[PDB]
């Protein structure tokens, strides 16, 4: 169903593209998975710590 | 709101207290980001009395981890509610959603070490965005009490301090309301009398020479603490029975 | 080493733009277009408000009577307001509104030297009927990103409280991508010919980008150079 | 690094540790080395095995 | 927080050790001594060799 | 920024000792005792003191008699 | 990551570009890769000193 | 709107074929701006002499046998692409070694043409054995504007570049009261053609020529 659902948003099936530094431009050879994640920030800040 | 749930965001946001849930159907009669006034439909309103359901927003109250906790209204002028509907979004809520967090564009890859162990590399635009930022509400209080060398008290007349910092104190001696601060500066100024002061004669040499005379009072000031700088949104003052009302009060 | 020109500029969006440089020599395509990417992605002039004080509100913590948008949201609506200046660098708009309705960004009083690359914007919803708004609006030229904590260093003495700082954000580009691909010169077998496809803002045109790009990035070399 | 430290010594052996690692970051990083869910690869042979 | 005091900084942590801990200390390399890197933000950055 | 204090603990017996006699040889410069033997660099009286144990130049003897000798350049300001 | 790094720059496999070629020396392999005309896992053959 | 303008700090060499450059003040990612950039052109483009292809009297193949010589065919091959030679305003030369001597073949026994110079007159292109070993191949060289590999064009390796490595590193750089800004350090050996100095000022004007249909004033 994921595979499914990435072929109607015109995106890869194996979920990895092709990634470009931005510091010299050339490629990333061996495709690097990308996406989107839930991030969470935790109360653990460093303001209260250091 | 999460991009990928399991759909149980909903049976938390909503049973969770943070939110604001309809207590009958009808139409908004008045949005405002303070209240939410509900015309209640003809066959849910009891016999007897009104009317309208109105509901009062709390609006930045200081929570238990010192966070910020505030309801923003999810609905627009005129609109169908039914019950069990979210009139106003609490914390880490979106349109009765639970969210904790944000929905971050991730690629696994090692750049340079700076992820070695666990480490996360950020984004700049991330921290532009301000979509991680977090609003706190610090609650600090200073307390005037009787001692030996009697009561204390409240003066924004503070010896050892210059014009710049007493700038942003009231006649009474107490931070305005509004005005941002950082650490250091003094919100509520207050003098605790302490007296027998001695000098070595040094110091009673610079008494003399300079004419700057001793003061009879201490200093204890209610200021920022340090490292943190925010801006004063609340001030309470709590005066006890039999004392003076001041001018701020 | 033929030099480069430009030959292709069709602006599709009112943000969304492209550019083109054909002559270019073998393997030219990268070393031109990521460094100009990282160029633009950094360096333009743009132009973001700073300062803001609606006449109600004293800090940005609060609620307005009549408006359902909280003074939070407001500002944060505020910083993605784009404008465009000519003549000066600091400018003071004049926002005043009322009745029920969303508040446009076309409700702004023009000034002599001021334009708007969409109005159709929106600062706040009103949802009161004699609710009015006042506040006036500081806009400035300047260089990146600028937060307003670090802004509170020189301090100019600002004296009424109810002046709220806003994040200053001057980035007339928003997105760059590059690719290349042979298009043959009149006499030259294959040569890398470099389209530079943006969304901007709408705020700076995307020659003007592309020209200062070249200069700020030809004077890094002012350490070895006299004139050519 | 143990036998570089027992030849060489001490000296060597720290800027050898320090050039490893500023090495290895880089070249890990512009390898790509990503993680993806086709890489797990079950042996279709596991169907069979397991019944 | 003037700014003439920064240099100053610079000048009186130049080859000064300072002694680095976690919070167990198992054995005697749960301490080591290294050469102050002055950075700006609230957080250490500790060498990942260690 | 002497990383390593190798070649220090080679002229010297014990890793301990080096601290011993460079903390002596500090004393002597960072507190108005006396001027280096090497040019400064900008570097701390410390590492001074581990650049003169490096060299040769400086070691518990050395020190023991130039201490000694001073002991006898102050019993000579009697006339 | 560091023994990552150097485990994909060690590893070696057949028919990558330029593979049985021959270079100057360790610039030369460095000078080929990133210009990208050789691989960096090729089984090629140089000239080492030691 | 200004900018942040750097000057030379400082230059540091090794030795006449290796050469460190230091830049700063800079702004953040102009180091890596023009790094990446001066590092492309030096590696993948440069104006500069070298050896392309080369054939032998005695056999024809570069995994054939030699009568007379301790080596192989593959090392001699190899030892002309180290030869780093300066040509003068001519565009081309193809010339030959005459050597039957007994001993090593150094880069000073050949046929010395009109405009064509040597910075590595002891480079060993060969080992000769004993009594006589007749050998007399035949060297061709050419111009050409970066690196073109032998097999995409005896087949030899043609480097055209004049230097032999390039590397380029961004630090701190340490400001009035700037809190984060680069520092470029480029690192270049070069084959013996030129001196990285000039080498490296020359890759800046190529690009700055390249930029002159540009800016303002």
């Amino acid at each position: 169903e994921i595979k499914e659902l990435l072929k109607l948003g015109d995106l890869p099936t194996s979920g990895q593209i092709r990634l470009y530094d931005g510091r010299t431009g050339e490629q990333f050879e061996r495709p690097v998975t990308v996406g989107y994640m839930y991030m969470l920030k935790l109360n653990h800040l460093v303001d209260d710590k250091m | 709101k999460p991009l990928v749930g399991t759909g149980m965001e909903r049976a938390v946001a909503v049973d969770s207290g943070v939110t604001a849930v309809a207590k009958r159907g009808g139409v908004v009669q008045y949005v405002d980001a303070s209240r939410i006034v509900i015309k209640v439909n003809e066959d849910e309103m009891y016999p007897g009395e009104a009317g309208i359901d109105i509901y009062n927003l709390t609006k930045y109250t200081r929570s238990n981890q010192n966070t910020c906790i505030n309801q923003m209204p999810c609905v627009s002028l005129g609109e169908p509610v039914e019950r069990g509907d979210v009139l106003a979004d609490g914390p880490s809520t979106d349109l009765g959603e639970l969210a904790l967090g944000q929905n971050m564009r991730v690629a696994f890859m090692p750049w340079n070490g700076y992820n070695f162990e666990d480490s996360i590399l950020v984004s700049e635009r991330v921290v532009q965005e301000d979509r991680f930022t977090t609003i706190h509400i610090q609650e600090l209080a200073c307390v005037s009490r009787d001692t030996k060398l009697g009561p204390e008290e409240i003066t924004a007349d503070i010896p050892n301090v210059g014009e710049a910092a007493l700038s942003k104190l009231d006649e009474s001696g107490i931070v305005y309301i509004g005005a941002e601060v950082t650490g250091g500066d003094i919100l509520v100024g207050k003098v605790t009398p302490k007296g027998e002061t001695q000098l070595t004669p040094e110091e009673k040499l610079l008494r003399a020479i300079f004419g700057e005379k001793a003061s009879d009072v201490k200093d204890s000031s209610l200021r920022v603490p340090n490292g943190v700088s925010g801006t004063v949104i609340d001030v309470q003052v709590f005066t006890r029975d039999g004392v003076e009302k001041d001018k701020r009060a | 080493f033929l030099k480069p020109r430009l030959v292709d500029i069709e602006q599709v969006s009112s943000t969304h733009a492209k550019v083109t440089l054909e002559p270019l020599e073998r393997g030219f395509g990268h070393t031109l277009g990521n460094a100009l990417r990282r160029i633009l992605l950094s360096s333009m002039p743009g132009c973001a408000v700073t300062e803001v004080e609606i006449d109600g509100v004293l800090h940005e913590y609060s609620t307005k009577e009549g408006v359902q948008e909280d003074i939070l949201e407001i500002l944060l609506n505020l910083k993605g307001l784009a404008v465009r200046v000519q003549g000066k660098d600091e400018v003071i708009l004049t926002l005043n509104k009322s009745g029920i309705g969303p508040v446009t960004a076309a409700d702004i009083t023009h000034d002599g030297d001021v334009e708007i690359v969409k109005p159709q914007h929106v600062i706040c919803h009103l949802t009161d009927e004699n609710a009015s708004i006042s506040m006036r609006i500081k806009v400035q030229r300047g260089r990146g990103y600028v937060p307003a904590s670090t802004r509170i260093h020189s301090e100019e003495d600002e004296r009424p409280i109810g002046r709220l700082l806003v994040d200053a954000c001057y980035s007339p580009v928003e997105r760059i991508a590059y690719n290349v691909e042979a298009a043959r010169v009149e006499q030259r077998t294959d040569l890398d010919k470099l389209v530079i496809e943006m969304e901007t803002n709408g705020t700076i045109d995307p020659e003007e980008a592309i020209r200062r790009a070249a200069t700020i990035l030809a004077e890094q070399l002012e350490a070895f150079v006299d004139l050519e | 690094l143990n036998t570089c430290y027992r030849i060489l010594g001490l000296k060597p052996t720290v800027i050898f540790a320090d050039q490893i690692m500023y090495t290895g970051f880089a070249y890990a990083a512009r390898s790509g080395a990503s993680v993806g869910i086709d890489d797990m690869v079950i042996p279709e042979k596991k169907h069979e095995i397991i019944s | 927080e003037e700014a003439v005091v920064w240099d100053i900084l610079d000048e009186v942590i130049r080859e000064h050790p300072v002694l680095l801990n976690r919070a167990p200390t198992l054995h005697r390399l749960g301490i080591q001594a290294f050469e102050p890197v002055l950075i700006e933000g609230k957080a250490i950055q500790l060498h990942p060799l260690v | 920024a002497r990383v390593t204090v190798q070649d220090a603990v080679e002229k010297i017996g014990n890793r301990f000792d080096l601290v011993l006699v460079a903390a002596r040889r500090a004393r002597q410069m960072q507190v108005g005792g006396k001027d280096p033997l090497v040019p400064e660099e900008n570097d701390k009286t410390t590492v001074i003191a581990l650049r003169e144990i490096e060299e040769g130049l400086i070691n518990n003897q050395i020190l023991d008699v130039r201490e000694r000798q001073e002991q006898q350049e102050q019993e000579a300001a009697e006339l | 990551d560091v023994v990552l790094g150097l485990y994909y720059m060690t590893r070696d496999c057949v028919n990558a570009k330029g593979e049985g070629m021959v270079l100057t020396g360790p610039k030369e392999a460095e000078r080929l890769y990133r210009s990208g005309l050789a691989s960096l896992h090729a089984r090629v053959k140089v000239r080492i000193t030691e």
